[PDB]
RNA sequence: GCUAAAACUAUGUGCCGAAGCUGCGGAUGUAUACUUUGUAUACGUGGUAGGGGAGCGUUCUGUAAGCCGAUGAAGGUGUGU
RNA sequence: GUGAGGGGAGUGAAAUAGAUCCUGAAACCGCAUGCAUACAAGCAGUGGGAGCACCUUCGUGGUGUGACUGCGUACCUUUUG
């Protein structure tokens, strides 16, 4: 038993503010994934949650590259016959960032119990504001 | 000389089911569908017992990496400027300094870096 | 020191006993035989004479007061099956089971 | 203070005064052991990493004992083929008690 | 129309989840004081003050 | 999800990666050496039809007019080994 | 209910030896205690592993339970499969 496993009471999640003013919205979401699975911790364990706190601010401002703003589609099935419908990158982007965002970090995410708890750590605001001054976030760069 | 075989088949029908102890619905009650859990379980035990060194080897692989890129390095530069340093210190230990004495796993990536460059 | 009652070979199914069994479970035996009283099942009338014979029991065998006894166990468990043959139709024949239970009752203070 | 050694094929991370079990030794019972190729020593502040080994270290330890482990069941079985194996295992152990530690 | 599998215990018991009975509602008359059906008449002929019998 | 790529061509350094190989401990078949013994050495030990070898347990007969048993037999139900 | 069925008293070495009466296994069905369980998708296990209850020589212990996690599509027969 001499390898330990990280215990949850004694887990600490550190709060951080990131701002996604031109950034490339891929190589951001795995910086995000990693730091919301706490693959950055010595103290990584599987089966235990050790991830950060990451507030994202101006998410509507993210970027992608080539025409993949007109040419990125999301879908979406109602279960009733023949209920596809769709939608494109830059309507989806002025409209709800937070689901272009939620969308990108759940496809890198793991799918289960835990996966659901990691990505309750991340709060997506389209403004320059967030309602999390009491936590006192941190300004990362990533 | 006729042969009774009740006691004989009562103990084997016992021993398997006290085997199967801890199961859901028939596979704990009934012995047909209880010898069938047994031999699977067994099988399970068998390829996990190999399983088991490859997840912990992944384990160990993936805290010398937090450590490393926490002191400046990558797992696969740090693995190779401790054998270019001639360290013989094996994964498991190097996982369990990083991860209960920061200072000690310092001092080895400066030893990794410096026998690097 | 519970004091026991045991009503073998109710023509009844366990099944259907249980119900009043759980509705009286646990409960003061006034308010208890209140409700046997005015329930309208088939296994209240059975429910209660074991019932009474339990507190008859405890009166008189061990001098207790009835004031403050409750209903403080009861099980109903199945007994002895008869069996009986149903006619059907074109010649076929079917196996009736008829049921019978046993209610265990048990009142302490 | 803490100490790396070497032993049955495997490290082990020590301090003194710990029990630990190892790979079946040939010494005998209530005799002392002293592994004189340590990896590394740490006290305090004070960290040696010998390269192949520390050149002066010294860990000495008493074998309280031999025994064996728990059982474990080995089963083979190949569906539809008619074939069967069953074996039982019990890996010998060496129990040893560190008793002093020296850099 | 018939099952592929017979059920299991747990589920057979999930489907009687809802089969407890209830009380009935019972109260004391203060005529006589003698515990009662509400708004029914008492064993004994009883009702708001009133002997059908003689 | 990816665009001086996380794509393609060429090149270098490192690393991951199997029940493959090495390390530690244990079992076993064949053949050698010690020229007794059971101790070392070398090789080997996936497997259907099928062939060869070695055992566990159950009822009954002799050994038994012996040995265990109401200070508790067989049988049933747990625990440890 | 002058029923059936029980409780006390008494007999007996023994009354869950009380008359479909030696022992009383399994399937199947009740009651009580401890843990888990109402945001999460599949042969129900297996390798890890937090918390809780009890016993503790309080130990790197023992007995129950198993949040979260990697792997994982029953058995026999017949077949190229």
């Amino acid at each position: 038993m001499k390898t330990l496993s990280a215990k949850p009471a004694e887990v600490q999640h550190d709060w951080f503010v990131v701002d996604a003013t031109g950034k490339t919205l891929g190589r951001l979401a795995t910086e995000i994934a990693r730091r919301l699975r706490g693959k950055h911790k010595t103290s990584y364990t599987p089966h235990v949650d050790t991830g950060d706190y990451i507030i994202v601010i101006n998410a509507e401002q993210v970027q992608v590259t080539g025409n993949k703003a007109l040419d990125k589609k999301y879908y979406r099935h109602t279960e009733f016959p023949g209920g596809l419908k769709e939608t494109n990158f830059e309507k989806l982007v002025a409209h709800k960032p937070e689901e272009i965002f939620e969308r990108a970090v759940k496809g890198m995410l793991p799918k289960g119990p835990l996966g659901y708890a990691m990505i309750k750590k991340m709060k997506v605001y389209a403004g320059s504001e967030h309602p999390h001054a009491a936590q006192q976030p941190q300004v990362l760069d990533i | 000389a006729r042969v009774k075989r009740g006691v004989v088949a009562h103990r084997r029908h016992k021993k398997i089911l006290a085997r199967a102890k801890g199961y859901y619905g028939a596979r704990s009650r009934v012995y047909r569908v209880a010898f069938q859990a047994v031999i699977k379980a067994g099988q399970y035990a068998y390829r996990d017992r190999r399983q088991k060194k490859r997840q912990f080897r992944a384990l160990w692989i993936a805290r010398i990496n937090a450590g490393a890129r926490q002191n400046g390095l990558s797992y696969s530069r740090m693995i190779d400027g401790l054998k270019k340093a001639q360290v013989i210190i094996d994964r498991r230990v190097l996982a369990d300094i990083a991860m209960h004495d920061a200072v000690a796993f310092a001092a080895l990536a400066e030893k990794a870096k410096g026998a690097l460059a | 020191m519970e004091v026991t009652a045991k009503l073998r070979g109710a023509a009844i199914s366990a099944q259907k006993a249980r119900l009043v069994a759980d509705l009286i479970r646990g409960k003061s035996v006034a308010h208890a035989l209140n409700i046997l009283n005015f329930s309208n099942k088939k296994a209240a009338v059975l429910v209660k004479k074991a019932l009474e014979s339990a507190i008859a029991n405890a009166e008189h065998n061990n001098s207790l007061d009835v004031d403050d006894l409750k209903v403080s166990t009861i099980y109903v468990d199945e007994g002895m099956s008869l069996k009986r043959i149903m006619p059907r139709a074109k010649g076929r024949a079917d196996r009736i089971t008829k049921r019978t239970c046993h209610i265990t009752v048990k009142v302490g203070v | 203070m803490y100490a790396v050694i070497q032993s049955g094929g495997k490290q082990h991370r020590v301090v003194e005064g710990e029990t630990l079990k190892v790979e079946l030794l040939k010494a005998e019972s209530g005799a002392t052991i002293t592994f004189d190729d340590v990896l590394m020593v740490v006290n305090g502040d004070n960290i040696q990493i010998g390269a192949p080994v520390v050149a002066g270290a010294k860990v000495t330890a008493e074998v309280i004992g031999h025994g064996r482990h728990d059982k474990i069941r080995i089963i083979k079985m190949r569906r539809r083929k008619h074939y069967r194996k069953q074996q039982g295992h019990r890996q010998w152990f060496t129990e040893l008690k560190i008793t002093g530690i020296s850099g | 129309a018939v099952q592929q599998n017979r059920k299991s215990r747990s589920r057979r018991d999930m489907r009687r989840s809802h089969d407890a009975l209830t009380e009935n509602a019972l109260t004391v008359d203060q005529a006589t004081g003698e515990t009662h059906r509400r708004h029914h008449v008492t064993k004994d002929g009883f009702y708001r003050g009133r002997q059908l019998f003689a």
